RNA sequence: AGUAGUAACAAGAGUCUGCU
C-alpha cells in the first residue's frame, strides 16, 4: 500500500520513487501498488549497483577507486538519455532503442533489470522478445526467488545475488505477515475539473434563467433551432430599422465651420514671414558648429536699433522679452567655445516657466490640505478661419531659387525597373526640391535635431540653439542661412509628452500690425533697418523680431526629425497615380505623365473660376500638404480626415452612377464637425472640402 | 576542464538565493526565467540611439579593450574610459575606436567567414550573374501560397535535418532521436570530417547547417515562378502593376 | 488663386488619390496623464448599453453583476447589449450546418495542441497585468512572479511544464484562504541633492511578503488593467484598453487557438490573414456575388462599421457560443475552453492611476490614486469627473470597477469574427429563400456586406434583416459611419476596392529610419524593412528608392559616418578620413566606416558585409572581421573566434528611474542570468535548442558533471585526481543542497 | 506665461550637440 514502503525502505529509494511518480503523472496518495513495485523495482537496481568498484587496475573490489556500474535507472529521461548519449559515444556501440537500467563499464553492457510477481520465465520471455534486436543484457528477479538472466550468464557475483535474492523474499514474507501480498499479483485521460469557488463562479456567469453551469450547459448541447431568430423579429419594434436615404451631393449641405475670434499662428518657427541670414561658401574657420555660423551671418547685418517692443504679447510680460532679446545678442557678443549656455536671469526664468509647476507632493502628506482641486479639464475654445493659413499654404508650393534637398547616392541601376524608378524619382525630385515646403522640412529637422540634442545632454542649461539651414544654388555654391534662435529651458524629460518650454526669436521683414489676429501668442520687436534692393528702388525697410514662449515634446520632436516622410509621401501618391494609369494602359506611363507641359489638372480656386496647372505644380502641392500635415499635427485633424474620407467616398460614388446612400447622414456630419474646433490648418481643409464640394456640385448642374 | 565551473557551480551554491532558484526551477522552467526582465523600458530606442551617439562614450565594450586600443587617437580622440568606480569588465568606448580598430588594427585572416555565410554569397552569385528580360505592365493577380523560401536539403525533411545537426554538432545531447536515413549518415560524417579544425563557436556552425539544410516555407503573394530562386527576389521581379522578367544564374 | 488639392479629385477618383486624406506624416496624438476617466467612461457606457439587465451580487467577489442577455429587445436604433442566446445558437447551429465538419476538425486540433503546449507559449505576445506587483510586467516576469507565488504555496502543478497543469493549479489556487504574495513596498528619506541644492524624496524599493484574503486574491485574479491607447490614428478623443493578467491568459490562448481554427476555414472572414490574402477575399468575394442569371439582378454593398463593438458583446454569449462550437467534445475540453467566458464574465477593471488634485494656496498638487477617490468628498472633483464617480460608486470592489457586461479591446477578436460570420452566413439563398441574399466579409468589426436582389426594396429589406439580426445578437452597425453603394467600390478594413484595383492603406507607412540596436543591425533591418513594405504593403519602386536614400542618409546622421570625401566635420570624421586616405578600393568600406552606397532595389536581400566583400581590401576585411575583436561579446570553450564585424557593438544601456533605489528588486534578473549562464557552461545547446527536463538545473549539471568527469577518465583525457576533485565538487555541492 | 486638450507638462517614481 502506501504506509508499509515509507516504514520499510531507505529514503534514498522512497525518494527516487517520488521523483519517478511525480514525473510520470502518479502520486504515492493514490497508488499503493505501483508506488511499491517502482521502490521495489529502484531498490534491487540500487542493491545491485552499490559495493562495486574498479580499481585502477580493472578488478571488481567487492567491499579512492571508481564505481563499476552507472546507474540510469532513477535518472529524468533527459539525464538518463544524456547518460546514454555519453556512454555510446564515448564507445562505439549504437544507442539502445529504450533506457536500460544499469552500465556495467567493465563488460561495458547495459543492463535490464525486471522485477515481477508473476514467474521468471514468462516475464523473461516477455522483456526479451520486447528488447529484442540490441546487446542489452537483461537480469530478471522475482518474489520466489528464482532468477534468469540473457542466456543464463550472470556478471555479477554470486554473494550480491543471493543477497538481493534474500531481499525480495524478506519483502514477500512481510507483505504476507501484511497481508497486502494477496492484492499485489492481481495489480500486473485528460482530467478538468472546477474546484467549489470556480463552481460557484460558473453559476453566476450564465442566461439569468439559469442556476446551474451544467444545467445551462445541456441545454446548448441538445439545443434545437425551431425559428427562433424569425420569433424575435417579429416582436420586435419596427423602430429598429436602418433606412437606405438617398445621397445627392447638390442637395447636401456645406460643412459648419465655428466662430469667434480668428485662429492664430502656431508653428514651432515662422513659414512665410521668417527672412534669413544668409552666408555664400563660408569659411569662417568654425564651419558647421552652429554658434560660430550663427556669428558668421550675424556679422553680415548692420544696423542693428535699440530693440522696441512693437507689438505687444497681450497676455504677457513684453519688458521680459525685451531684456531676452537684449541679454541673448551681449551673449552672443561676449561667448567662447561652440556652445552658448544663458544665465537664468529672472526675465529668462519668467520665459522659461521656471517656478510654474506646483511642487509634487504624495497624498500621504497632503491629506490634510483642505483646497485639494482637481485638474481641470475644458475642451478646446473654438476660432474661426482666416486668410492667414490659406496663404500660408499658397506660399509653401511656390519655388525658390535654393536646392533644399540633398539626397545620397544609390548604387548603380541594373535592373530595367530600376531605371523606370530612377526616372519616375529624378522626376519627382527635379520639380519637388527647390520648394518652399522642402525649406520648412529642412528647418523643421534642423530643429528638432537640435532640440532633442540638447535636450538631452543639457537638462539644467538656458542652451541658445540657433535656426540654421543649408542650401545649394543655381551654380551649386553652398549657403548657410541663419532664421533666428531658440532659448531652451529646462528638460529633464521622463513622460513621451513633458513639454520643455523653449523660446524662439525669429528674424522677419514683416510687419505684425498688418495681420494683429495672426500673432496672438508672439511678441514683436523691431531691431534693425535694412536697405532692400527691389529692382529699379532701393527701400529702407525695418526688421522685426518674432519673440514667443513655445514648447514641444520628445514625440513632437521625435516626428520633426523624421520629416522626409513628407517627401516619401507625396512620391508615394504621385506613384500610385503613375502606377493606377499604367495598369490600365499597360505600358510604362511615367514619360506620359510628367512630360505634359500643358495644365491639366485643377489645383486652386480664383475669383474668375477654377484654375488648373501641370503635373510639377500638383507633386509640389502634395508636398506642401504633407508638410503642413506634419507641422500642425493634431487630433481634430486626424479625426477630420477620417470624418471626411467617407463624404469624400460617397461623393465619388456618386460621380461613378453608383447610386449612394446612407444610414444616418447628419450624425456623419455632427461627427465631421465636431473635429473642427480651433486649428487653422483644420478649418482650411474644412473650407477645402467646402469649396470642392461646391465645385462638384457646379459640375452637375 | 571540468573543475573550475564545478567550482564556480560552488560558488553559487554557497549563496543562498542562487541555491534556491538552482533547486527549485527546473529544466524546462529555465525557458521562462531566462526572459525575466526587470526595470524600465524604453519607448523609443530609435531616439535614444540619435541622443546617445551624440554623446562621447556610447559604446559598452569589455575590460580586455583597455589592452588591445590605446587610450587616446592620433588626433588626439580618447578611444575609451573607466566607469565610475567600476573596475569590471566593462567600460565605455566611443566609435572612434572601432574606426581605429577598422583602419589600424591586427589583420588576420577570413577564410571561415564565406563558409558561414554561404548561402549569403550564394544569392549574391545568382543576382550578380542574372539576366533580366523586359519588363510587363498588367494587371498582377498574386496568390498566396506556401513555397520554399529556402530549399534546404534534398532526402531531409525539415524534422530530420534539424536531428542531423543535433548530431554533428552537439552529439551527446540529441536526447532519443536516431538517424532514420542512409543519406542522414552520410552528411553527418562529411559535417562532421569538416568541422574538427574550427574555432568558431558550435552555435554558429549550428545556423551555418541550419541554413544550409534545414527547409523553411512560407505563405507569399506570388504571381509566377514560385521556385527557392524567385521568392528571394519576390521585391524585385513582380509590384502591383508589373512584372520584372529575371532568369538567376544556374 | 487660392490653392486646394482636394480639386484634384475632380480629375483623378478618390480611390485612386485616396493617400492625401491620410494625415500620417506627424505625430498621431498621445494621452497626457491619467487613463481614470477613460475607464470609467467605458464602464458607464458598458453599464448604460446595458441597463435593463439583472442585477445581482456575486457571492465570491461581493461585485454588483448585471446580466443584459435574454433580456427586453431594443426599441430603438440605440447601441444596445441585449443578445438573446437562442438566435446566437441558432446562428452557430446554422454556421455548423453550413460547414460540415468545422467544428470538429477545430476542437480536434485544439484538443491536438492543448496537450502539446508548455508554459512557456504564455512568454510571448505583449505585457501582462502582474497581479503580484499591481501594475504590468512583461510577459515572462509576470509568468515566473505567477510560478514563484504558486509554488510558494501549495499548488506545484506547473513542474509538469505543460499549460494546462498551470492552468489547474490557476483554477487550484481560488481555494486558498490566505495566499502568500511578494509586493515591492518603499522606503522614503529626504535628502538634499548635491548638484541643485533641493529636498528630494529618495525613494528605495524592496520587496515584502504579504498575506492576501480569498476575496482579495480572488479580485486580482479577476482584474484587467485598463490604460489608455496612445499613437492612434483616426479619432479625435482617446479610448481605453485593457491587458489581462495571468489567471486568464492561457485560457484566453486556447479559446483563441480554438477561434483561429475556426476562422481559416471560413471564406468570409478577414482573420487572420496578411497583406495581400485580404485583397484576395475582396477580390473572391466580388467575383462571387457578380454572377448575373436574369435580366437585372440588382446588387448592392455596405462599407459598415460597428459601433462601440466591445461594449455590448456579453461574455455569456461567448460562453454559449464556445459551448455550442464544442459539442460532441469531452467534458474536459469544454470545461477548459468555457473557464475564460466566465472569468471575463467575472471580471473587473482596474482604475488607472487616479487623478492629479492642486492646491492653489499651499502651490503643491498630488497624484492620488483610484483607490483614494473613494474617501475624497465630491466638491474637489470637476463636473465630469463628478458625474462619472456618481454613476460608478455602486461598481467599485477595492480600487476596482466590476465590469460585468461587454468586452475590452481586443481580448476574443477572432470568437467575435466567428459570431459575426455566423449572421454573415445566415443569408445564403437557399437557406433564407427570399427575395434577397447577402454575402460578405467580416473583420473583428468591420464588414463588408454584399447584399444582392431583384429591386431596390429587396435591397432595404435585406439591409433591414441584417441589421435586425444583428441587433438580435448585441451587434449594433454603426448609422453614422456606414454606406452603401452599388457593387464596383468599398472599403474594407482601410482596404479600398474600386473595380478590381485595390489601394492597401490599413498600415501606417514607416519612418525608414534608424531601428538603434547598432551599425551593422540597423542597416540590416532597414533594408529588410524596405524590402518587406515592397512586397507586402505596396511600396512603389520609386518610393522605395527615396526610401533607401532617406535610410542612408538618417544612418549615416546617426552613427556619425558620413563618406570621407565629405566636407562634414562631425566627432569620428577626422578617424574616418584617415580610413579613407589610406584604403586603395574605397567601394569595398562600409557605410559605417565612410564607404559609399551599395544598395538599391536589386539587392536588397543581401546583407551589406557580404555585398562589399570583393570589393573590400584584404587587410581592410582582416581588421574589419578580425575573429579577435574586443567590442563583440565572446563565449569560452580560451574563447572561441567571432565571425562578425566590429560594428556590432553594444550601447551603454540605462534603466535608472528618478530619485529611485531598485537594487533590491533588480538583483534577481542577475541571479537568474548567472544560473542560465552556468547552466549553458553545463550544456553546449542550451541556447541553440531550449532544453527540456522536469528535473532540476542542479540535478541535471551534477548528473553532466558526474558523467562528464567519468567519461574523460575513461577516455584518457583527464587524471584521476581531477576525477576525485570533481567527485568530491558533486559531493559538496549535494551536501550544501540537501543542508 | 507657454505647450496643450476631456489631463497633464510647466522637474523630483518614468560635459557630449556639425543631416551640403
Amino acid at each position: 500500500m502506501e504506509n508499509f514502503v515509507r516504514t520499510n525502505f531507505n529514503p534514498m529509494i522512497l525518494e527516487r520513487a517520488e521523483k519517478t511518480m511525480k514525473e510520470y503523472g502518479e502520486n504515492p496518495q493514490n497508488e499503493g501498488n505501483k508506488f511499491a513495485a517502482i521502490s521495489t523495482h529502484m531498490e534491487v537496481c540500487f542493491m545491485y549497483s552499490d559495493f562495486h568498484f574498479i580499481d585502477l587496475e580493472g578488478n571488481t573490489i567487492v567491499k579512492m577507486l571508481k564505481h563499476r556500474f552507472e546507474i540510469i535507472e532513477g535518472q529524468e529521461r533527459n539525464i538518463a538519455w544524456t547518460i546514454v548519449n555519453s556512454i555510446c559515444n564515448m564507445t562505439e556501440n549504437s544507442k539502445p532503442r529504450f533506457l536500460p537500467d544499469l552500465y556495467d563499464y567493465k563488460t561495458n553492457k547495459f543492463i535490464e533489470i525486471g522485477v515481477t510477481r508473476r514467474k521468471v520465465e514468462d516475464y523473461y520471455y516477455e522483456k526479451a522478445s520486447k528488447l529484442k534486436g540490441e546487446n542489452v543484457y537483461i537480469h530478471i528477479f522475482s518474489f520466489d526467488g528464482e532468477e534468469m538472466a540473457t542466456d543464463d550468464e550472470y556478471i555479477l557475483d554470486e554473494e550480491s545475488r543471493a543477497r538481493i535474492k534474500t531481499r525480495l523474499f524478506v519483502l514477500r514474507q512481510e507483505l504476507a505477515t501484511a497481508g497486502l501480498w494477496d492484492s499485489f499479483r492481481q495489480s500486473e485521460e485528460e482530467e478538468f475539473s472546477y474546484p467549489p469557488t470556480f463552481q460557484r463562479l460558473a453559476n453566476q456567469s450564465l442566461p439569468p434563467s439559469f442556476k446551474d453551469y451544467h444545467q445551462f450547459k445541456a441545454y446548448v448541447s441538445s439545443f434545437k433551432a425551431n425559428g427562433n431568430i424569425e420569433a424575435k423579429l417579429g416582436a420586435m419594434s419596427e423602430k429598429v430599422n436602418a433606412q437606405i436615404e438617398s445621397f445627392d451631393p447638390r442637395t447636401i449641405r456645406e460643412l459648419e465651420l465655428p466662430e469667434g475670434k480668428f485662429c492664430t499662428q502656431r508653428s514651432k518657427f515662422l513659414l512665410m514671414d521668417a527672412m534669413k541670414l544668409s552666408v555664400l561658401n563660408p569659411a569662417h574657420e568654425g564651419e558647421g558648429i552652429p554658434m560660430k555660423d550663427a556669428k558668421a551671418c550675424l556679422d553680415t547685418f548692420w544696423g542693428w536699433k535699440k530693440a522696441t517692443i512693437i507689438k505687444k504679447h497681450e497676455k504677457g510680460v513684453n519688458t521680459n522679452y525685451l531684456m531676452i532679446w537684449e541679454q541673448l545678442l551681449e551673449s552672443i557678443k561676449e561667448m567662447e567655445g561652440k556652445f552658448l549656455n544663458l544665465k537664468k536671469t529672472n526675465h529668462l526664468k519668467w520665459g522659461l516657466g521656471e517656478g510654474q509647476a506646483p511642487e509634487k507632493m504624495d497624498f500621504e502628506d497632503c491629506k490634510e490640505v483642505p483646497d485639494l482641486f482637481q485638474y481641470k479639464s475644458e475642451p478646446p475654445e473654438k476660432r474661426k478661419l482666416a486668410s492667414w493659413i490659406q496663404s500660408e499654404f499658397n506660399k509653401a508650393s511656390e519655388l525658390t531659387n535654393s536646392n533644399w534637398i540633398e539626397f545620397d547616392e544609390l548604387g548603380n541601376d541594373v535592373a530595367p525597373i530600376e531605371h523606370i524608378a530612377s526616372r519616375r524619382r529624378n522626376f519627382f525630385t527635379a520639380e519637388v526640391s527647390q520648394c518652399r515646403a522642402s525649406e520648412y522640412i529642412m528647418k523643421a529637422v534642423y530643429i528638432n535635431t537640435a532640440l532633442l540634442n540638447s535636450s538631452c545632454t543639457a537638462m539644467e542649461e538656458y542652451q541658445v540653439i540657433p535656426i540654421i539651414t543649408k542650401c545649394r544654388d543655381t551654380s551649386g555654391q553652398r549657403r548657410t542661412n541663419l532664421y533666428g534662435f531658440i532659448i531652451k529651458g529646462r528638460s529633464h524629460l521622463r513622460n513621451d509628452t513633458d513639454v520643455v518650454n523653449f523660446i524662439s526669436l525669429e528674424f522677419s521683414l514683416t510687419d505684425p500690425r498688418n495681420e494683429i489676429h495672426k500673432w496672438e501668442k508672439y511678441c514683436v520687436l523691431e531691431i534693425g533697418d535694412m536697405e532692400i534692393r527691389t529692382s529699379i528702388s532701393t527701400i529702407m525697410k525695418p526688421v522685426y523680431l518674432y519673440v514667443r514662449t513655445n514648447g514641444t515634446s520628445k514625440i513632437k520632436m521625435k516626428w520633426g526629425m523624421e520629416m522626409r516622410r513628407c517627401l516619401l509621401q507625396s512620391l508615394q501618391q504621385v506613384e500610385s497615380m503613375i502606377e493606377a494609369e499604367s495598369a490600365v494602359k499597360e505600358k510604362d506611363m511615367t514619360e506620359p505623365f510628367f512630360r505634359n507641359r500643358e495644365n491639366d489638372w485643377p489645383i486652386g480656386e480664383s475669383p474668375q473660376g477654377i484654375e488648373k496647372g501641370t503635373i510639377g505644380k500638383v507633386c509640389r502641392v502634395l508636398l506642401a500638404k504633407s508638410v503642413f500635415n506634419s507641422i500642425y499635427a493634431s487630433a481634430q485633424l486626424e479625426g477630420f480626415s477620417a470624418e471626411s474620407r467617407k463624404l469624400l467616398l460617397l461623393i465619388q460614388a456618386f460621380r461613378d452612377n453608383l447610386d449612394p446612400g446612407t444610414f444616418d447622414l447628419k450624425g456623419l456630419y455632427e461627427a465631421i464637425e465636431e473635429c473642427i474646433i480651433n486649428d487653422p490648418w483644420v478649418l482650411l481643409n474644412a473650407s477645402w472640402f467646402n469649396s470642392f464640394l461646391k465645385a462638384v456640385q457646379l459640375s452637375m448642374g | 576542464s571540468g573543475m573550475e565551473r564545478i567550482k564556480e557551480l560552488m560558488e553559487m551554491v554557497k549563496n543562498s538565493r542562487m541555491r534556491e532558484i538552482l533547486t527549485t526551477t527546473s529544466v524546462d522552467h529555465m525557458a521562462v526565467i531566462k526572459k525575466y526582465t526587470s526595470g524600465r523600458q524604453e519607448k523609443n530606442p530609435a531616439l535614444r540611439m540619435k541622443w546617445m551617439m551624440a554623446m562621447k562614450y556610447p559604446i559598452s565594450a569589455s575590460s580586455r579593450i583597455r589592452e588591445m586600443i590605446p587610450e587616446k587617437d592620433e588626433d588626439g580622440n580618447t578611444l575609451w574610459t573607466n566607469t565610475k568606480d567600476a573596475g569590471s569588465n566593462r567600460v565605455l568606448v566611443s566609435p572612434n575606436a572601432v574606426t581605429w580598430w577598422n583602419r589600424a588594427g591586427p589583420v588576420s585572416d577570413v577564410v571561415h567567414y564565406p563558409r558561414v555565410y554561404k548561402m549569403y554569397f550564394d544569392r549574391l552569385e545568382r543576382l550578380t550573374h542574372g539576366t533580366f528580360g523586359p519588363v510587363k505592365f498588367y494587371n498582377q493577380v498574386k496568390v498566396r501560397k506556401r513555397v520554399d523560401i529556402n530549399p534546404g536539403h534534398k532526402d531531409l525533411t525539415s524534422r530530420e535535418a534539424q536531428e542531423v545537426i543535433m548530431e554533428v554538432v552537439f552529439p551527446n545531447e540529441v536526447g532519443a532521436r536516431t538517424l532514420s536515413s542512409d543519406a542522414q549518415l552520410t552528411i553527418t560524417k562529411e559535417k562532421k570530417e569538416e568541422l574538427k579544425n574550427c574555432k568558431i563557436s558550435p552555435i554558429m556552425v549550428a545556423y551555418m547547417l541550419e541554413r544550409e539544410l534545414v527547409r523553411r516555407t512560407r505563405f507569399l503573394p506570388i504571381a509566377g515562378a514560385t521556385s527557392s530562386t524567385y521568392v528571394e527576389v519576390l521585391h524585385l521581379t513582380q509590384g502591383t502593376c508589373w512584372e520584372q522578367q529575371y532568369t538567376p544564374g544556374g | 488663386m487660392d490653392v486646394n488639392p482636394m480639386l484634384i479629385f475632380l480629375k483623378v477618383p478618390v480611390q485612386n488619390a485616396i493617400s492625401t486624406t491620410f494625415p500620417y506624416t506627424g505625430d498621431p496624438p498621445y494621452s497626457h496623464g491619467t487613463g481614470t476617466g477613460y475607464t470609467m467612461d467605458t464602464v458607464i457606457r458598458t453599464h448604460d448599453y446595458s441597463s435593463r439587465g439583472i442585477w445581482k451580487t456575486n457571492s465570491e467577489t461581493g461585485a454588483q453583476q448585471l446580466n443584459p442577455i435574454d433580456g427586453p429587445l431594443p426599441e430603438d436604433n440605440e447601441p444596445s447589449g441585449y443578445a438573446q442566446t437562442d438566435c446566437v445558437l441558432e446562428l452557430i447551429e446554422g454556421l455548423d450546418r453550413s460547414h460540415p465538419g468545422l467544428f470538429e476538425t477545430a476542437c480536434q486540433e485544439t484538443i491536438d495542441a492543448i496537450q502539446q503546449t508548455r508554459v512557456d507559449k504564455l512568454t510571448q505576445g505583449r505585457q501582462t497585468y502582474d497581479w503580484t506587483l499591481n501594475r504590468n510586467q512583461p510577459a515572462a516576469t509576470a509568468l515566473a512572479n505567477t510560478i514563484e507565488v504558486f509554488r510558494k504555496n501549495g499548488y506545484k502543478l506547473n513542474e509538469s511544464g505543460r499549460l494546462i497543469d498551470f492552468l489547474k493549479d490557476v483554477l487550484l489556487s481560488f481555494e486558498n484562504d490566505s495566499m502568500e504574495v511578494t509586493t515591492h513596498f518603499q522606503k522614503k528619506k529626504r535628502i538634499r541633492d548635491n548638484h541643485s541644492k533641493k529636498m528630494i524624496t529618495q525613494r528605495t524599493i524592496g520587496k515584502k511578503r504579504v498575506k492576501l484574503t480569498k476575496k482579495n486574491y480572488l479580485i486580482r485574479a479577476l482584474t484587467l488593467n485598463t490604460m489608455t491607447k496612445d499613437a492612434e490614428r483616426g479619432k479625435l478623443k482617446r479610448r481605453a484598453i485593457a491587458t489581462p493578467g495571468m489567471q486568464i491568459r492561457g485560457f484566453v490562448y486556447f479559446v483563441e487557438l480554438l477561434a483561429r481554427n475556426i476562422c481559416e476555414r471560413l471564406e468570409q472572414s478577414g482573420l487572420p490573414v496578411g497583406g495581400n490574402e485580404k485583397k484576395a477575399k475582396l477580390a473572391n468575394v466580388i467575383k462571387k456575388m457578380m454572377a448575373k442569371s436574369t435580366d437585372e439582378e440588382l446588387s448592392y454593398t455596405i462599407t459598415g462599421d460597428n459601433t462601440k463593438w466591445n461594449e455590448n458583446q456579453n461574455p455569456r454569449i461567448f460562453l454559449a457560443m464556445v459551448l455550442r462550437i464544442t459539442a460532441g467534445q469531452p467534458e474536459w475540453f469544454r470545461d477548459l475552453l468555457a473557464v475564460a467566458p466566465i472569468m471575463f464574465s467575472n471580471k473587473v477593471a482596474r482604475l488607472g492611476r487616479g487623478y492629479m488634485f492642486e492646491s492653489k494656496s499651499m502651490h503643491l498638487r498630488t497624484q492620488i490614486s483610484a483607490e483614494n477617490l473613494s474617501d475624497i468628498n465630491l466638491r474637489y472633483f470637476n463636473e465630469d469627473t463628478k458625474k462619472k464617480i456618481e454613476k460608478i460608486r455602486h461598481l467599485m470592489v477595492e480600487g476596482t470597477a466590476s465590469l460585468s457586461p461587454g468586452m475590452m479591446m481586443g481580448m476574443f477578436n477572432m470568437l467575435s469574427t466567428v459570431l459575426g460570420v455566423s449572421v454573415l452566413n445566415l443569408g445564403q439563398r437557399e437557406i433564407l429563400k427570399r427575395t434577397y441574399w447577402w454575402d460578405g466579409l467580416q473583420s473583428s468589426d468591420d464588414f463588408a456586406l454584399i447584399i444582392n436582389g431583384h429591386f431596390k426594396e429587396d435591397i432595404q429589406q435585406g439591409v433591414n434583416h441584417f441589421y435586425r439580426t444583428c441587433k438580435l445578437v448585441g451587434i449594433n452597425m454603426s448609422q453614422k459611419k456606414s454606406y452603401i453603394n452599388k457593387t464596383g467600390t468599398f472599403e474594407f478594413t482601410s482596404f479600398f476596392y474600386r473595380y478590381g484595383f485595390v489601394a492597401n492603406f490599413s498600415m501606417e507607412l514607416p519612418s525608414f529610419g534608424v531601428a538603434g540596436n547598432n551599425e551593422s543591425a540597423d542597416m540590416s533591418i532597414g533594408t529588410t524593412v524596405i524590402k518587406t513594405n515592397m512586397i507586402n504593403n505596396d511600396l512603389g519602386p520609386a518610393t522605395a528608392q527615396m526610401a533607401i536614400q532617406l535610410f542612408i542618409k538618417d544612418y549615416r546622421y546617426t552613427y556619425r559616418c558620413h563618406r570621407g570625401d565629405t566636407n562634414l566635420e562631425t566627432r569620428r570624421t577626422k578617424s574616418i578620413k584617415r580610413l579613407w586616405t589610406e584604403t586603395i578600393s574605397k567601394a569595398g568600406l562600409l557605410v559605417a566606416d565612410g564607404g559609399p552606397n551599395p544598395y538599391n532595389l536589386r539587392n536588397l536581400h543581401i546583407p551589406e558585409v557580404c555585398l562589399k566583400w570583393s570589393l573590400m581590401d584584404p587587410d581592410y576585411r582582416g581588421r574589419l572581421c578580425n575573429p579577435n575583436n574586443p567590442f563583440v561579446h565572446h563565449m569560452e570553450v580560451l574563447e572561441y573566434d567571432a565571425v562578425a564585424t566590429t560594428h556590432s557593438w553594444t550601447p551603454k544601456r540605462n534603466r535608472s528611474i528618478l530619485n529611485t533605489n531598485q537594487r533590491g528588486i533588480l538583483e534577481d534578473e542577475r541571479i537568474y542570468q548567472k544560473c542560465c549562464q552556468v547552466f549553458e557552461k553545463f550544456f553546449p545547446s542550451s541556447t541553440y535548442r531550449r532544453p527540456i527536463g522536469m528535473a532540476s538545473m542542479l540535478d541535471a549539471m551534477l548528473s553532466r558533471a558526474r558523467i562528464d568527469a567519468r567519461i574523460d577518465l575513461e577516455s584518457g583525457r583527464i587524471s584521476s585526481q581531477d576525477f576525485s576533485e570533481i567527485t568530491n565538487t558533486c559531493k559538496a555541492i549535494e551536501a550544501l543542497k540537501r543542508q
